[PDB]
């Protein structure tokens, strides 16, 4: 997992 | 690094072609964590993994929460100007 949330956009 | 202005051209059936992470609630800028091959950000040539997105089309993203940034970024259409910096 990424250190913090990730969004694909 | 130096602050850069970068132009991206997106068609209406496409997304930006990036993954972003971070946000104000995490005390981290909106950061590009992925540039997806062949999609608009890759094609524009000037956006890279590790870039912080400071603004898009004049909208400051320095103090935006993660989901605020997603909404703002996904709203943009056509010829889209980014202000970015690699730290």
């Amino acid at each position: 997992n990424s250190r913090y949330p990730t969004s694909i956009i | 690094g130096p602050i850069r202005k970068v132009l991206l051209l997106k068609e209406d059936h496409e997304g930006l072609g990036i993954s972003i992470t971070g946000g104000k609630e995490h005390g981290v800028p909106i950061l590009i964590s992925e540039i997806h091959p062949g999609q608009p950000a890759d094609r524009c040539g000037g956006l890279h993994v590790g870039d912080a997105i400071l603004a898009v089309n004049g909208v400051n993203l320095r103090d935006t929460k993660h989901k605020e940034a997603v909404t703002i970024l996904s709203q943009q259409r056509g010829e889209i100007e980014f202000e970015v910096v690699y730290v």
